[PDB]
């Protein structure tokens, strides 16, 4: 009986461990596409049926 | 149970704390054991000028030294912002 | 109890365990009530967390700090190997 | 920036950009544990 | 209608056990010298 | 001149100054197309006040341009000509008050 | 006085010997008014010589604005900057204030600690006298040994 | 004879609910510093100053909006075209006469 | 359940109808009423009209007097 | 795919490096192509070489 | 009587590394505290948004009469708190 | 008042405000196709960006979802009509990325392709300054 | 858990107890029709998974699951700006919104973004603090972590002051080898 | 106790991969740097057809 209680809390509580390892991963590239960054340029992009639409700024 | 009110009277929990009057038990003894093997008791506290010898003697190396010691805790504590740690360049 | 082999909390705290339905409602409750903590307590609280001056720096980051602040290859490892492009065709 | 033949390109190909570089590196981070789960549990299916 | 109250500024001196920084007090007396003393005085403080 | 004096006067002048750069109303989310509607309003208000003329409701036009698609800013510039765009209702011909 | 007040549209230099002390704040008060100079708010106009400063009662300070970046250079190479010379300026005046403040604190902390080890004993002392009185019986009808 | 839920169940997790979103709302407000003045008009500085000449008689009264913007869609021109305050004010003033 | 006694205390019998002679005034034979049917449904059933129409009228003076000087802003006249 | 030739390169230096590109077929209609061209293609790559040809030498100056 | 009330150090949140100030392009530092001013106002967007308010409503009078410094010493307070947490660490 | 329209003062002063520019970028037939072309890939109007430049595309759909995919640029961001979603990138070489329509968007779903090609920043001056 | 019916069980007072277990298991049930085996049953039940010890496991996992979902759905409710209950600023033309425009800059700036954007060094190689300086303010300006990430980052020295080539793949450096070429300003 | 060997296995697997991706992350950083294949300046505009 311990020998088998353990073996069981073992078949939950390891992945348990693996999730909480990529928990932390998972945040942080998460933050990293949701970025304020300091963008110069735009491109604006319509997708139509069936071809892609772009506006871009002319050069003054 | 009853708290705030009339009725007020003391938890299950307070009441089994004091039926464990720990009587007859005593986990504290080694230490006065191991305290009296000093001889401090024959040798300086049952004479009354042997007594005020110790408080005075006492005193005064205990007063050095602790000085001594929080003197050192100090000189760590501010390493680099004392005027000692940092000697001062002339300028040229 | 937070990654307890129940096992042992039937066999250390018996009187504790007594009632195992009670002992199970406090399970939830107390996970309840450490996932609705996380989220207002870890992630919620604005404008904190950007002190990078104050970046933990474990005892093993200074082991291994002193260690090569020792020899050389701390200033080796920091030095810029290249700051050029293209290199000169002779 | 194109898909080439008889390619694996195991968790992404040719990054241009920082964010790409993340990507194939997230995957590549956890393919070992990956494989990790799957032979740890195959080599017990056995009587 | 009290003026603003100031900061609570982390100055070393502020702990228990810390001292004021000599070397922080030295670069003070330069900016005293060559900027305030122009229109201020310390009476009270002397060079011994 | 100051540092922080985008901030000040408007949160508006944020993007003024940095025309291509996130408005700190809409940062928060990707969809960006209440910023576009913010955006169009702002036009709409500026020529009322100013008239079409003016360089500043030029530039807030511009402005509009860069986070809104021109496919949506032609249909809603027509429907401001016609004088249909809810955007651009004069306030005191508004029915949103009405009937509930 | 009446020569500086000449020199300064009327308004006089406070001596700075206890200046840090001398003002609710105390040292933070010295940082936050050379570091408080701004423009002043919409509405409010300051003749030539009044400056706009948050934390001056009143907001308008005969003081112009003293400190600029590269104003002096440290000795010590540190960077001029105008938030340093603050930092810096606001040390050396706590410590013109109360020069004896260090000598104050380590005595202060041999005191202290040591009253901790006073109040342990005198309360040992305590605890044992009083058992004696607060663990005796008094019976009328019963006896119990 | 026997019980499953809470004696007053309905009223207590209706109720209930209801004032823990209530002091949770108040609580989140404080935490980001909310502005909790309600307002209930428009914040156009421009038109509530027209109102205001409105209020003081400076603008005529039932003037409409587009009588008073520098520029005017194709529907507001075609309602200036039969717009006459001068005379609605009068069809009024002949009413209040009448009521009285 | 908790097993509980009944809790109305008021008479149980007024006696026979007779043309509505000896009977107890009216207001204290609807709270008799009430009593024998219980307060409970009266407050719960209240409860809900009595909590919106609180909160709606109390506009009257939160949302409405208050307001009116509530504006910091206002109270100043231009031109004064 | 610049970084795909780098850590080619890379790795056939560390090690045994095998790629089913560089021995197999790509395309099913291998089997019939022994022979097959595009003789209009060739006539105008060859021009398009020569062009190129031209306008490098006039790059150089 | 006297400049600063005692603390435990941890309570007290020194900086415990330093960042030295940015160099400009012509090579001059530049302040700190400057640099910190964006940040912190944005920090302070809400009391920001009341200054701002009072400004343009000031604006319209027609008389002289309207300031805007109650509001703005409120913003001011809240940008220089933010400044305390943050401006020693770039500081020697 | 006019300062509730911020602008800045180069253009108040009289600068010319930019104007925009829209092109279609359509997929090359099988019939026009040229030799060296790659099939399904191909397009008669590329997009050219400035390499080192942190770029904000704002993507959204006319008609159907669409889903704009560059996966050397790793964006994959569905053009989805009533959303304006931006996608931040900074290209690091130069090349040219091909991508393809990722959201099922009708007949031609297999017939849009995504070509966008990324220069030096001199060479995108010029190519913007003349097309 | 006791084998004969004579034995009591205990049971702690509240609302999730053993006698609270009792009252409101056998209301529905067609098979618990006398005390002797209504008894046998629910003990038959409360031993089964009760006393089994794997089951408190899954009990951690659902209150753990159901609290961060009860907190995402409060938060976006109280403090997300693009959620709106009250109705006063949904009057109004976007321009005029300044109440929700409050929550914009503090739910733009939680505490964990800034915790964990400092570590994109652990998944980057070039460039990893290409976006970390911005001259607006709306955000932090970012400085890289000193170590990897916590768990299967192995691939990754512990410290990046370990890495020899850390420094050379920085923004800053890849920026003074192309501004040395005239090629970009970044 | 064989369920060990199973992990241990697992671990030896995974380990490979982990040196692939530590020598990958190393080439990475030397491809700007370093590598020829890394050309600047160098693609031109096609226009349109
Ligand atoms: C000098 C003074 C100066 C001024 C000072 C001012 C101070 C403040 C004053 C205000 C008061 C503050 C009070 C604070 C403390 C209150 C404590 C208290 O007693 O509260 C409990 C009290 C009652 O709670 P309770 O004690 O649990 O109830 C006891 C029951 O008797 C227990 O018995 P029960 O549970 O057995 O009850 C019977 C129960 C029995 O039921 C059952 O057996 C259970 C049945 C459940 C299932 C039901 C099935 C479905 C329904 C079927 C039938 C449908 C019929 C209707 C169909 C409609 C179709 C359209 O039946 C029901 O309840 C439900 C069935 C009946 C019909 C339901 C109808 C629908 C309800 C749902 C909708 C409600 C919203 C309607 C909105 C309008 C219409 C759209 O609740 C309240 O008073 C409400 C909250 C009060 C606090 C918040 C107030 C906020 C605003 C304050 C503003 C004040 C003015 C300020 C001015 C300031 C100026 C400066
Ligand atoms: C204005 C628009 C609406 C108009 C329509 C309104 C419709 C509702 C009208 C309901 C009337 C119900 C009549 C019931 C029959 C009474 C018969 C009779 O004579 O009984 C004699 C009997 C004689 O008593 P008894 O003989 O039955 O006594 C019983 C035995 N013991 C003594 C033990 C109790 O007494 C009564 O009148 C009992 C009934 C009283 C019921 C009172 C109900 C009030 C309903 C209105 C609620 C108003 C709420 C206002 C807001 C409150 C805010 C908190
Ligand atoms: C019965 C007596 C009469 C009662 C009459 C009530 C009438 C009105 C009822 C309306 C619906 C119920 C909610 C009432 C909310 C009142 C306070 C209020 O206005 O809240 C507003 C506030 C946000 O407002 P804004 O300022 O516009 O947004 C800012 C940016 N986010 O919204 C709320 O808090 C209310 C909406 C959410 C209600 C529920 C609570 C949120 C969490 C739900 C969790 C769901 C999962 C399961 C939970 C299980 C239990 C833990
Ligand atoms: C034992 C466990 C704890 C060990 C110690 C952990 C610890 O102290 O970590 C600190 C360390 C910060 O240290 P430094 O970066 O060195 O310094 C900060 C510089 N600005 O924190 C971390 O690494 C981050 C820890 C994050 C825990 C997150 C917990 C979960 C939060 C919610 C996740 C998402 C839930 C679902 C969505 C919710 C949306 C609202
Ligand atoms: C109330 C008591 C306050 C005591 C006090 O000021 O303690 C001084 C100092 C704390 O100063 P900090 O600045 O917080 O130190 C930070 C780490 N260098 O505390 C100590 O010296 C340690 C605590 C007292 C120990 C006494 C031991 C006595 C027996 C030997
Ligand atoms: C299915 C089985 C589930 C079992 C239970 C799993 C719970 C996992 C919780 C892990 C929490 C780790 C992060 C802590 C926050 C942190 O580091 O966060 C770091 C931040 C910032 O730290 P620094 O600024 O000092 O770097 O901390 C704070 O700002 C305050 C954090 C307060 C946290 C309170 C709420 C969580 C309480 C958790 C109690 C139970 C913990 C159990 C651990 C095993
Ligand atoms: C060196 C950088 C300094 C420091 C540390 C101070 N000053 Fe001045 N100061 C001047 C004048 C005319 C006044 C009086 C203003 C008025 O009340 O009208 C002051 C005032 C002060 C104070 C006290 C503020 C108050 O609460 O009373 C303090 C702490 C202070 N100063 C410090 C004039 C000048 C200068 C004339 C050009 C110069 C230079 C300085 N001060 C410089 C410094
Ligand atoms: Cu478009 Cu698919
Ligand atoms: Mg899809």
């Amino acid at each position: 009986y311990n020998l088998v209680m353990k073996v069981e809390f073992l078949f939950f509580y390891l992945p348990t461990i693996i999730v909480f390892g990529i928990c932390i991963p998972v945040y942080t590239i998460n933050f990293a596409q949701e970025e304020v960054i300091y963008t110069t340029m735009t491109v604006k992009v319509t997708g139509r049926q069936w071809y892609w639409v772009y506006e871009v700024e002319s050069p003054t | 149970s009853g708290f705030g009110t009339s009725y007020a009277h003391d938890p299950k929990w307070i009441e089994d704390w004091m039926a464990r009057k720990r009587v007859g038990v005593d986990r504290m003894d080694w230490f006065f054991r191991a305290f009296n093997r000093l001889r401090l008791y024959e040798l300086f506290f049952k004479s009354t000028p042997r007594f005020y010898a110790f408080m005075v003697i006492g005193g005064l190396l205990g007063s050095y030294y602790w000085s001594r010691f929080w003197e050192q805790y100090w000189i760590r504590v501010n390493k680099g912002r004392l005027y000692k740690d940092v000697p001062y360049v002339y300028p040229p | 109890s937070i990654f307890t082999p129940m096992d042992w909390m039937f066999y250390y705290f018996p009187n504790y365990s007594r009632d195992k339905v009670a002992l199970m409602a406090r399970q939830i409750k107390i996970h309840f009530a450490i996932g609705f903590a996380l989220v207002f307590l870890v992630y919620h609280p604005p404008y904190k967390g950007a002190d990078y001056g104050n970046f933990h720096k474990s005892p093993l980051y200074w082991y291994k700090y002193n260690q090569l602040e020792r020899s050389g290859q701390l200033q080796e490892n920091l030095r810029i190997k290249r700051d050029w492009f293209y290199d000169e065709d002779p | 920036d194109i898909p080439w033949p008889a390619r694996t390109d195991w968790g992404g190909h040719d990054p241009a950009t920082p964010f790409a570089e993340l990507m194939i590196n997230t995957h590549s981070m956890f393919w070992p544990v990956a494989i990790f789960i799957y032979v740890s549990a195959i080599y017990m299916v056995k009587k | 209608k009290d003026p603003p109250s100031p900061p609570d500024w982390p100055f070393w001196f502020k702990a228990f056990s810390h001292c004021h920084d000599i070397p922080s007090c030295r670069r003070g007396y330069e900016v005293y010298r060559q900027v305030c003393a122009t229109c201020h005085a310390a009476r009270f403080v002397c060079f011994r | 001149e100051s540092a922080d004096a985008l901030f000040v006067g408007t949160l508006d002048r944020l993007t003024a100054e940095h025309p291509h750069t996130d408005d700190p109303r809409f940062a928060f989310q990707s969809n960006q197309w209440n910023n576009c509607e913010l955006r169009f309003t702002q036009f709409c208000r500026c020529t009322r006040e100013l008239g079409e003329d003016d360089p500043r409701c030029k530039y807030q036009y511009y402005r509009a341009q860069t986070v809104c698609h021109e496919f949506l800013l032609e249909d809603w510039m027509e429907h401001r000509h016609r004088g249909t765009c809810d955007l651009d209702i004069m306030p005191d011909r508004q029915v949103i008050h009405m009937r509930g | 006085e009446e020569a500086a007040r000449f020199a300064n549209q009327g308004a006089s230099p406070p001596d700075l010997s206890q200046q840090a002390a001398a003002h609710h704040g105390g040292c933070d008060y010295i940082m936050s008014l050379l570091t408080g100079y701004r423009d002043p708010p919409a509405g409010v106009s300051l003749r030539s010589g009044l400056y706009y400063n948050t934390y001056f009662p009143g907001g308008a300070i005969s003081m112009p604005p003293p400190l600029n970046d590269g104003a002096i250079e440290y000795e010590d190479g540190t960077p001029a900057v105008a938030s340093q010379m603050a930092k810096d300026v606001s040390q050396f005046l706590t410590w013109a204030q109360d020069p004896q403040h260090d000598e104050r604190k380590l005595i202060g902390l041999k005191m202290s600690t040591a009253a901790l080890v006073w109040l342990f004993s005198i309360s040992v002392w305590n605890r044992h006298v009083w058992t004696m009185i607060k663990t005796r019986r008094i019976d009328f009808t019963k006896t119990v040994y | 004879g026997r019980r499953l839920l809470h004696g007053n169940y309905f009223t207590r997790y209706l109720f209930g609910s209801l004032a823990v979103i209530w002091i949770a709302e108040y609580a989140a407000a404080c935490q980001y510093g909310i502005p909790r003045h309600r307002n209930p008009n428009w914040m156009w500085s421009w038109w509530l100053e027209k109102q205001n000449q409105i209020k003081n008689g400076e603008i005529p009264a039932n003037t409409p909006g587009y009588a008073m913007v520098k520029w005017n869609n194709e529907a507001e021109q075609r309602w200036l075209k039969t717009l006459n305050v001068e005379a609605m004010n009068e069809e009024f003033a002949r009413r209040r006469e009448a009521y009285y | 359940h908790i097993p509980h006694p009944v809790k109305y205390v008021g008479p149980r019998r007024y006696g026979r109808y007779v043309y509505g002679m000896n009977r107890p005034p009216v207001l204290r034979q609807v709270k008799d009423w009430i009593d024998w049917t219980g307060w409970n449904s009266v407050f719960g059933g209240f409860s809900f009209q009595v909590a919106f129409g609180l909160m709606i009228v109390s506009g009257v003076y939160l949302n409405n007097y208050r307001a009116t000087h509530t504006l910091y802003y206002t109270n100043k006249p231009d031109n004064q | 795919n610049p970084i795909t030739r780098y850590l080619d390169r890379r790795r056939a230096e560390r090690g045994p490096y095998y790629l089913m590109s560089n021995v197999l077929p790509y395309h099913p209609h291998f089997l019939w192509m022994r022979n097959s061209h595009d003789y209009e293609a060739a006539e105008a790559l060859a021009a398009r070489r020569e062009k190129d040809r031209e306008l490098a030498a006039k790059l150089e100056a | 009587a006297r400049a600063y009330c005692g603390r435990f150090a941890f309570m007290l949140d020194y900086p415990k590394s330093y960042h030295p100030p940015r160099k400009n392009e012509d090579g001059d530092y530049v302040d700190p505290r400057t640099d910190m001013l964006p940040k912190c106002a944005a920090e302070c967007s809400e009391w920001l948004t009341e200054y701002n308010a009072c400004v343009q409503r000031i604006k319209m009078r027609t008389d002289g009469r309207g300031n805007c410094q109650g509001q703005y010493e409120e913003f001011a307070m809240c940008q220089d708190h933010c400044i305390a947490h943050e401006l020693f660490h770039y500081l020697k | 008042s006019p300062e509730d329209y911020p602008t800045p003062q180069k253009y108040l002063e009289g600068a010319p405000i930019p104007s925009w520019y829209s092109f279609q970028s359509n997929l090359v037939g099988d019939m026009d196709l040229k030799p060296g072309m790659a099939r399904m890939l191909e397009v008669d109007k590329r997009l050219t960006v400035p390499t080192r430049t942190h770029i904000r595309f704002l993507i959204t759909g006319a008609d159907v979802i669409h889903s704009w995919s560059v996966p050397s640029l790793g964006i994959k961001c569905d053009a989805t009509p009533g959303r304006l979603v931006k996608i931040n990138t900074f290209i690091q070489r130069e090349g040219v990325f091909y991508g393809q329509c990722s959201e099922l968007c009708g007949t031609l779903h297999a017939f849009m392709p995504i070509v966008v090609e990324a220069v030096s920043p001199e060479a995108f001056a010029a190519h913007a300054k003349k097309w | 858990p006791p084998t004969r019916l004579s034995t009591p069980l205990y049971s702690e007072g509240g609302a999730f107890t053993v006698n609270w277990w009792r009252n409101r298991y056998g209301l529905y049930s067609r098979r618990q029709t006398d005390p002797m085996l209504a008894e046998f049953l629910f003990r038959q039940q409360v031993k089964e998974w009760f006393y089994d010890v794997p089951s408190y496991n899954y009990a951690a996992l659902v209150g753990l699951a159901l609290g961060i979902l009860v907190a995402v759905i409060w938060r976006h409710f109280l403090f997300n700006p693009d959620v709106y209950v009250r109705r006063q600023e949904l009057r109004k033309m976007w321009p005029d919104r300044h109440r929700q425009f409050a929550y914009a800059v503090p739910y733009l700036n939680p505490q964990l973004k800034n915790l964990l954007l400092p570590y994109k060094n652990s998944f980057i190689d070039n460039e990893p603090d290409y976006a970390d300086y911005n001259p607006v303010g709306l955000r932090p300006q970012r400085v890289m972590a000193i170590r990897r990430i916590p768990g299967f980052f192995w691939a990754i020295p512990q410290y990046f002051f370990e890495d020899p080539l850390y420094t050379s793949c920085s923004t800053k450096n890849m920026q003074t080898i192309y501004k040395k070429l005239g090629y970009s300003e970044l | 106790r064989d369920w060990l060997i199973g992990v241990m296995l697992g671990m030896y697997l995974g380990n490979l991969c982990v040196q692939q991706h530590r020598q990958y992350r190393v080439d990475m950083k030397l491809f700007y740097l370093e590598a020829p294949e890394h050309k600047i300046n160098w693609v031109k505009p096609r226009g349109d057809l």
